């Protein structure tokens, strides 16, 4: 040889040379290493009431403010950020996999296995996941639930991506580089995962992207109906629950949860674009 | 004022890493009634100048120049004013016809849509029915049955042909076409040659064409450019420059063409040397490196055009000895067929009674039937081991079908098909995935075949990791297949999007290569190379067949080529094998009034 | 006063309008005494309709309508005849004259002795030996097989009249009004129910031979919770429940709407499990327990911005501002000293963290549905618990099965859910504090309390039954049954434009007199 | 392709019998429908809530009480709630409703969706696109009360400062409405200003992102170079072609955007006062309702497999490349 470099090593120097998404990952690992390394740092933990500091606004003592008990909204916001981070990279990276496995295994090969493969994704979409989802949500505070919860919005929330990538991969797999792989024997798991992966994979990122702040979501939709998860443990999910009813009368119990929320989606989407530029080559931007 | 003009025209590329200069500072000009031909190397900047004349280069491509069209300077116009010249004045043909088209409107809307653009008032209806009009006039078979179909469902010649005709709907000014001939058969090429003198003389419409091909310069055009590294480099009459070419890059590029009257083997000569890397360009003529007259003054300093005749320029030093002297003489390097070559008959591929027929329909959603493509209609064909099989014909009549029915080893429609002793329809799926490790192909298309996502080595050593080589293996081979076919390492990080044309071509001939088969399906695969770089393809082909043995399914429209490394021939119209044979008893005497037609049709490069 | 409802002469109102008020659901039976009929917004509504045989004043004091009865009067008292007359005006909807058919028929069909009507409660009927008739056909006297105190809540309160053909059979009972009630002899006859938009139109009786009322109709409009403030502050409806500090601060900073509270019926508890088996089977532990809960921070808290000085509750069978109304609490007083000395002179001993009788940790459980509205009192006797020694770990249920899977069964150590006062409170005790009561749903109980209870409602004098409650409420104070927490505040916002109309409390409204100011 | 309609409608006809089999049997098991009547203060006397039980079932085999359900199920007696009140009647009521509510809001949500992430994948890192997509993301970000609620305070303030109710935005028609043909239209447009707004915020919001990435794929090829050179402008050849090839991801978006709102617009008519098909889950979850949830699931399985009919359709019109059907 002389120099020659696999495509992930051209692939990760393009990504490294994109600062927004360079900085924008430091972020979102540094403020999950702080929602850990603080808890034990700062004055108020969460769960200690102050009943002579009812619902005041931010302060000395008090940085982020009250809550309606007294408890320090800070404390509440690092520990809700502890669990519902977690839920919410997770529940993306599953449903991310599910569906692309799904889609470009029943999109590229066709005959049954397109059709027992769909028949599963249609038997999904047509039962009502929303009772299992209510139901079952409030049975145990513990992992168990955050476990339990994964499953479920991971489980049920792949479908429609599923068909996304399907109808994307059958127009792929009629391409001209397909069929030059499959004439030189490539085997049909290196032609997905090698050609049709990458050359659909501008979607899978924005999946992914949506899918934190999808999953964070649902388990408020939950708390404002009467699911979700309950008083005892806190979730950032739970905290803005709680705060849009008082979103106008008391902002900040409403806003600092709530704009933990908008940072953490926006890295998460700085990421994902930096990332969808070093996969693809005609990309304008990293032309020096 | 002429029809076009332009000064000190330069493209540098501004890419990730060393910019790299396409083109550097040339100037022409085009006058109504004249047409211009540009022939040069592979990779020499001819359709980096074409796109920068015509104003659609990349957002980095960084041009620096001058161009005006009738007085226009139109290097600076705004898209709106550069969109009122773009298809009444300035018809264009672009190099690769199969990404040039739109997949999802069919052919007949995008001539229909090039023509509303400059007429609104004609409609639809009009618009359509003329855009039919230009698909006969072109010469498609079944216009109004093929106005309908998704540019995926036509051959590679008639793709092309659509590409000619969008660009002459609204009779320009001036038609800039690139290599407008490369996919089209002898007896076709010479209608759309015909057709584009009708523009030059029915019109004004002086033409740029850009050719590798120089048969059709010899007739068509009636001045020459050789362009090399960038600089316009040999200027002169094309009547002129054939027979008193005066640089030594044109005197061996010009005596280094196939031709047509030799036997089996005749290794032609190529330039010795390799092509310039166009981005480091040490001072000094960029052909010294090659150059059996350099001294050490030519590395100085770069030479400028220079006259030397009545309209004749040449970019050296010293050209009063080239005046002259021959290609023999000039470049005392000499070529012999002295190879350790294997002789055998035994078949590899016996195709009887192969049939292939395509349904066409029209409509959305319904797709309701309107007729039917006899693709093949039961040809016989028999190649042997270490011979090859010269596949030629029309444009459209099933070359391609053929070759791609062999390829995907399975049961074809209405016939049988046996490679290498199998029964195609007896393998199973285990047995199919190893008889593949030796028959591969180079697609007609060649940018096609090879996804855009992958950079060039992974593109080449894709097959020689899917059969089991470690990474100082693959790595090993990927840098000599680089350098067989003459592309340059550091190529291997680039992506194929950002090469030329014949150095995409290259590429998959390198990537079929790999794993040295023993049979080799090549689908016109030296169509975009130059002269003198497709001389060496051809040398290696051929030597590389002596030795191991290779037999290759050859189809092309060039039949000197064919001539040189073809032992038996199956011209093939309509989906039929109209004749065939070894290549002495049908290229000496044809028995058959369309063979006959098709070699008396070939285009003889002298002027005179 | 306990009522707050900006009260004005109505003959200087308005002589139109139309109150516009809000639901939560569309009423799936129309009729009061049907199990998917009764509510307590229903009957709210239904009020207005329907015939009631007593005006329960601010403080749960009652006196006779007379838009319905002459008079009606204790008679005999010795087996406690009931004799109630009908003046000769009343009239249903249909025309035809109230009688003393229309007593006897709902009397029978709420008395439980055919099952095949499904009541909603038997509210006294169980005891009614027969009905005949007195004088004329507008007479009725009801004679009663065993005294009971509780007789004047038996058409008044939540309960009304309905008319004789609608509680004839049990087919009319279950199914007679499924989709728009029967006949109607109030202030106002129901003439509009838009099932597809879920709005009900009240309009004026024709045939109403009292006062005329102010307004020309009252609309009911089926809001969700979300949507009742947001239409009630652009002109949409006037007069809405503002439960939360939320809601208070949103509608007080509205203008045109004036906010007015008046002390509410409903309140809250823990309620303790001493089956047998649980960690409370024993009296000490509990009366110890409940000495080391400060049921006065809950109050303060939990009732943050809705009130000034928020205090307890200290009954468990009246309400604030009702008349009888004591302080019982007396015996399990808050200070925590004294619950760790008890607990210490017990036998859970001090180690460390939480107090440990031998190995095993004294560790309650806590279960609460509705989780966001009563977290609030979970966490704060949680916080003040664990300074005695005691965990009290909180198990938050969906409120889907809450009662069925575990208060019903036993599988809890501490419930908390509501209950709803009364201006007729002597009925449900008998059912929630008896030892075999259907609604003891912790197995709390003694001889001594239900020979009380059918003591108390068996006294046919007003003000000694009263006395008698008493007791039994200090009786149950005295082996920690439950602990009552807070009341809620009845803070609602209506239109400051609106009169006669607010926030009563026990008190009912009259129709008659609610209108729009003047201009 | 009638041979393709005679396997996919028997396809469809197994999976809607047995999903509406689960989801009956699952519910018969989960829920406790006699609940209600114990969170109440006067508890019925426990001999008519036994009686009550007997009533709706409840005490037979699961299977036997779905053989019963499926007995008249198919011919339109789709039963009865807990309360009497027939599931049929309201079903239609519920479907006609949400049908009103989402239409208008959620096409032209999509509309502006896909030219907001085509305009934006043009302008890739420019100030347009930067503030697009945060103000996408901001929005995708937050529950839609908050969305809606601050809807309703600027309606409120442009409400209070011209001094004329121009914003009426609880319910579905004026309460009270007057007489009118055309008084009606314009009250029915008048109340769908803010529902349909809150409806397009998060349909453009979300599609804007899908068409963004996708537009991104098709900027950089060659057939709008060809394109240009026709004599087309740039902005013309872009969309003209670049979309158009662009679209074919999104066809499935869209399709299923016809169906999976219909019950997931519960908080749009929350905060409204709308009543349907979001409102009528919650309802038959809260009130624990078999015939409720069955009669939905077997409505939303019609319509979610009639969208994957109609997704095929699309797929193969959008792109002819694709053989399939
Ligand atoms: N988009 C691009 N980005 C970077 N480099 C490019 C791009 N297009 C062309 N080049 C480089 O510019 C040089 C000349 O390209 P060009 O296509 O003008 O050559 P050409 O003379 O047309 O070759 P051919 O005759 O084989 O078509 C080559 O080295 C090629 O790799
Ligand atoms: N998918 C298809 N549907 C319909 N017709 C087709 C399809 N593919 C090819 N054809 C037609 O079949 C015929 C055979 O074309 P083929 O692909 O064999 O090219 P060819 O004969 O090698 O032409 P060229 O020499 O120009 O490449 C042509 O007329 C073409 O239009
Ligand atoms: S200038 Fe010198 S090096 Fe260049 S072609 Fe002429 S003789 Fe050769
Ligand atoms: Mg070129
Ligand atoms: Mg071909």
């Amino acid at each position: 040889m002389t120099e020659f470099a696999s495509r992930r090593t051209l692939v990760v120097r393009r990504f490294l040379r994109n600062r927004a998404a360079v900085a924008s990952l430091a972020a979102l690992l540094l403020l999950f290493v702080s929602a850990y390394a603080l808890p034990p740092l700062l004055p108020y933990s969460y769960d200690d009431l102050d009943f002579n500091a009812l619902l005041q606004p931010p302060g000395t003592k008090h940085w982020l403010g009250t809550n309606a008990l007294g408890q320090d909204l800070l404390a509440q916001t690092l520990r809700g950020m502890q669990k519902s981070m977690l839920i919410g990279v997770c529940v993306a990276v599953i449903s991310t996999g599910i569906a692309a496995t799904v889609g470009a295994i029943s999109g590229y090969f066709g005959g049954w296995r397109d059709r027992t493969l769909m028949w599963v994704v249609d038997l999904l979409l047509v039962v009502p996941s929303f009772i299992l989802i209510a139901i079952v949500t409030p049975r145990t505070k513990n992992s168990a639930n955050i476990m339990f919860l994964v499953l479920l919005l991971a489980g049920f929330g792949w479908m429609i991506s599923s068909r996304m990538v399907r109808g994307m991969t059958m127009s792929l797999r009629e391409r001209e580089f397909i069929r030059a792989a499959r004439y030189m024997g490539v085997s049909s798991r290196r032609i997905i995962v090698g050609h049709v992966v990458p050359n659909v994979a501008s979607i899978l990122i924005i999946d992914a992207a949506l899918n934190v702040a999808a999953a964070i979501l649902a388990e408020t939709g939950l708390s404002f109906l009467g699911f979700g998860i309950q008083p005892p443990d806190v979730s950032l999910g739970t905290l803005i629950a709680d705060g849009t009813a008082s979103a106008t009368a008391f902002p900040w119990v409403f806003l600092f949860p709530a704009s933990i929320l908008v940072l953490i989606l926006v890295c998460a989407n700085l990421t994902g674009d930096g990332l969808r530029d070093a996969l693809d080559p005609a990309s304008r931007s990293l032309r020096r | 004022s002429p029809l076009l003009e332009v000064t000190d025209l330069a493209v540098t590329f501004r890419t990730d890493g060393d910019p790299v200069t396409a083109v550097r500072g040339i100037s022409y000009r085009v006058e109504p009634g004249e047409v211009v031909a540009m022939v040069g190397e592979s990779g020499s900047g001819k359709s980096a100048a074409a796109m920068a004349v015509v104003g659609l280069l990349p957002e980095y491509a960084q041009v620096r120049g001058s161009v005006r069209l009738q007085g226009t300077e139109l290097l600076g116009l705004a898209d709106n004013a550069m969109s009122r010249f773009r298809g009444k004045a300035i018809g264009t043909v672009f190099q690769d016809p199969m990404s040039a088209l739109t997949p999802v409107y069919t052919v007949g809307d995008q001539i229909a849509e090039a023509i509303e653009v400059h007429q609104p008032r004609v409609g639809k209806k009009a618009a359509r029915r003329r855009a039919v009009e230009l698909l006969d006039l072109v010469g498609i078979s079944q216009p109004q049955r093929r106005s309908r179909a998704f540019p995926h469902e036509l051959s590679g010649g008639e793709r092309q042909r659509v590409v000619i005709a969008i660009a002459i709907a609204n009779d320009p000014d001036l038609l800039i076409c690139d290599d407008p001939t490369t996919a089209l058969d002898v007896t076709v090429q010479a209608q759309i040659l015909d057709v584009l003198k009708a523009a030059r003389d029915v019109t004004g419409a002086g033409v740029l064409i850009i050719t590798h091909d120089l048969g059709v310069v010899a007739e068509f055009a009636d001045r020459a450019l050789v362009m090399y590294a960038g600089r316009v480099v040999e200027s002169a009459g094309v009547n002129d420059l054939y027979r008193d070419r005066r640089m030594p890059y044109t005197v061996g590029l010009l005596g280094s063409v196939p031709r047509l009257d030799a036997a089996q083997g005749t290794r032609l000569v190529p330039i010795p040397g390799a092509p310039p890397s166009l981005a480091g360009l040490a001072p000094g003529c960029p052909f010294a490196p090659r150059c059996p007259l350099v001294i050490d003054e030519c590395l100085t300093a770069e030479p400028e055009l220079l006259d030397v005749a009545t309209d004749h320029r040449a970019a050296c030093i010293r050209t009063e000895l080239v005046t002259g002297r021959s290609a023999a003489d000039i470049y005392r390097v000499k070529t012999e067929a002295r190879p350790a070559a294997l002789g055998d008959a035994s078949v590899v591929v016996r195709v009887r009674h192969l049939v292939k027929t395509y349904r066409l329909a029209k409509g959305v959603v319904l797709r309701r039937a309107i007729g039917e493509v006899r693709a093949v209609d039961g040809i016989s064909l028999e190649l042997r081991q270490g011979r090859t099989l010269g596949i030629v014909g029309e444009s459209g009549s099933g070359k391609s079908t053929t070759l791609h029915e062999i390829l995907e080893l399975a049961a074809p429609q209405s016939g049988s098909i046996e490679v290498l002793g199998t029964d195609v329809a007896t393998l199973g799926t285990a047995e199919r995935r190893s008889l593949r490790r030796d028959i591969q192909v180079v697609f007609q298309d060649p940018v096609a075949s090879l996804d855009p996502r992958l950079p060039v080595f992974d593109l080449i050593a894709e097959p020689l990791q899917a059969n089991g080589f470690g990474k100082n293996e693959t790595h090993a081979r990927v840098a000599e297949l680089l350098d067989i076919v003459g592309l340059r390492h550091g190529d291997a990080s680039r992506y194929p999007a950002e090469f030329s044309g014949g150095q995409k071509q290259r590429i998959g001939i390198a990537r079929a290569l790999a794993l040295q088969p023993k049979i080799l399906a090549l689908d016109d695969p030296v169509s975009a190379l130059d002269v003198s770089i497709q001389a060496g393809i051809i040398n290696l082909l051929l030597d590389l067949q002596e030795q191991f043995g290779l037999s290759y399914l050859f189809v092309s429209h060039d039949l000197s080529v064919v001539k040189h490394l073809a032992h038996q021939v199956a011209v093939m119209l309509a989906g039929t094998v109209v004749e065939q044979g070894d290549s002495e008893e049908v290229f000496g005497n044809p028995k058959h009034e369309y063979t006959r037609r098709l070699l008396g049709a070939v285009p003889q490069p002298d002027p005179a | 006063t306990t009522s707050d409802i900006n009260q004005q002469d109505p003959a200087t109102l308005q002589d139109g309008g139309n109150l516009r008020l809000s639901l939560t659901d569309f009423p799936p039976n129309f009729n009061i005494l049907h199990i998917d009929g009764n509510n307590a917004e229903v009957a709210a509504m239904m009020k207005a309709t329907l015939p009631r045989a007593f005006i329960i004043g601010p403080d749960g004091s009652t006196t006779v309508d007379t838009n319905y009865f002459t008079s009606i009067e204790l008679t005999r008292t010795a087996p406690q005849v009931v004799t109630y007359t009908i003046n000769p005006e009343a009239v249903w909807s249909d025309g035809t004259p109230i009688t003393w058919r229309d007593i006897a028929s709902q009397i029978h069909a709420i008395s439980g002795a055919d099952k095949a009507f499904e009541i909603a409660s038997s509210s006294g009927a169980e005891r009614v030996a027969s009905v005949t008739r007195g004088v004329d056909d507008r007479q009725a006297v009801v004679t009663f097989a065993k005294p009971y105190a509780e007789w004047r809540g038996m058409f008044a309160g939540n309960g009304m009249l309905l008319p004789a053909s609608m509680t004839a059979t049990p087919e009319a009972f279950n199914k007679g009004q499924l989709d728009g009630p029967g006949p109607s002899a109030g202030p106002f006859v129901v003439s509009a129910l838009d099932r597809t938009a879920q709005r009900i139109v009240l309009t004026r009786n024709p045939r109403w031979w009292g006062a005329r009322p102010r307004l020309d109709s009252i609309t009911y409009l089926v809001l969700d919770d979300a949507a009742r403030l947001p239409a009630l502050q652009n002109n949409t409806i006037d007069a809405t429940g503002v439960g939360t500090l939320d809601q208070l601060t949103i509608a007080a900073r509205t203008k045109g709407i004036s906010i007015r509270r008046a002390p509410g019926p409903s309140w809250y508890h823990f309620t303790l499990n001493g089956a047998p088996g649980s960690i409370l089977a024993d009296k000490a532990l509990r009366l110890a327990i409940a000495k080391g809960i400060d049921r006065y921070t809950i109050a303060r808290v939990a009732q943050y911005g809705l009130t000034s000085d928020p205090v307890p509750l200290n009954n468990h069978v009246f309400v604030a501002g009702q008349d009888g109304y004591q302080d019982n609490s007396g015996v399990v007083a808050y200070n925590p000293e004294q619950a760790k000395r008890e607990l210490d002179a017990l036998g859970w001993r001090r180690s460390g963290a939480f107090r440990e009788k031998d190995g095993r940790q004294l560790v309650i459980r806590d279960l609460f549905y509705d989780a966001q509205s009563t977290r609030q009192f979970a966490q704060i006797a949680q916080h003040t618990l664990a300074q005695i020694g005691v965990k009290l770990e909180l198990q938050a249920k969906s409120g889907s099965g809450f009662f069925s899977d575990y208060v019903n069964v036993g599988a809890f150590d501490i419930a908390q859910f509501g209950w709803v006062g009364d201006a007729f409170p002597l009925s449900s005790l008998t059912q929630i504090y008896a030892s075999d009561g259907e609604s003891n749903f912790g197995k709390i109980g003694s001889p001594q309390i239900d020979a009380a209870i059918e003591r108390t409602l068996a006294e046919l004098d007003p003000g000694k039954a009263r006395a008698l409650a008493n007791q039994v409420d200090e009786l149950i104070w005295a082996e920690g049954f439950s602990l009552p927490l807070t009341q809620s505040p009845g803070t609602v916002a209506v239109r400051s434009t609106l009169a006669n109309f607010g926030a009563t409390g026990l008190a009912d409204l009259d129709y008659t007199a609610i209108g729009f100011m003047r201009r | 392709m009638t041979r393709y309609l005679a396997r996919r409608l028997l396809n469809y006809l197994v999976l809607l019998a047995l999903a509406s089999f689960l989801t009956y049997c699952l519910t018969s098991l989960a829920f406790s429908p006699l609940e209600s009547l114990m969170q109440r203060s006067p508890r019925p006397p426990q001999a008519v809530i036994d009686a009550k039980a007997h009533d709706l079932g409840l005490d037979r085999p699961i299977l036997a009480r779905y053989a019963n359900w499926v007995s008249h199920a198919v011919r339109g007696d789709f039963g009865t709630t807990i309360t009497g009140q027939p599931v049929g009647t309201e079903l239609g009521r519920r479907i006609g409703v949400s049908l009103r509510l989402l239409v208008v809001g959620s096409v032209f949500g999509t509309v502006a969706g896909v030219v907001i992430g085509a305009w934006g994948a043009i302008r890739q890192y420019r100030l347009s696109d930067r503030v697009m997509t945060t103000l996408a993301l901001l929005v995708l970000s937050t529950p839609t009360f908050v969305v809606a609620n601050l809807l309703i305070l600027g309606a409120l303030r442009v409400n209070w400062a011209v001094g004329i109710q121009l914003f009426d935005y609880t319910g579905e028609t004026s309460p009270g409405v007057a007489g009118g043909v055309w008084d009606r239209l314009g009250d029915r447009l008048q109340h769908l200003i803010l529902p349909s707004l809150t409806l397009a915020l998060a349909a453009a919001a979300g599609f804007s992102r899908y068409q963004r990435n996708a537009m991104l794929d098709v900027l950089g090829q060659d057939f709008i170079r060809t394109a240009r050179a026709k004599g087309l402008t740039r902005r013309r050849a872009l969309l003209k072609h670049g979309l158009r090839t662009a679209l074919i991801p999104m066809a499935t978006l869209f399709a299923y955007g016809v169906a999976g709102l219909v019950t997931g617009a519960v908080f749009v008519e929350k905060i409204f006062g709308w009543h349907g098909m979001g409102e009528w889950m919650v309802r038959g979850i809260s009130t624990q309702d078999t015939n409720i949830v069955a009669a939905i699931t077997v409505f939303s399985g019609a319509v979610v497999l009639l969208a994957g009919l109609l997704s095929d359709v699309i797929y193969a019109a959008l792109d002819p490349r694709v053989r399939v059907s």
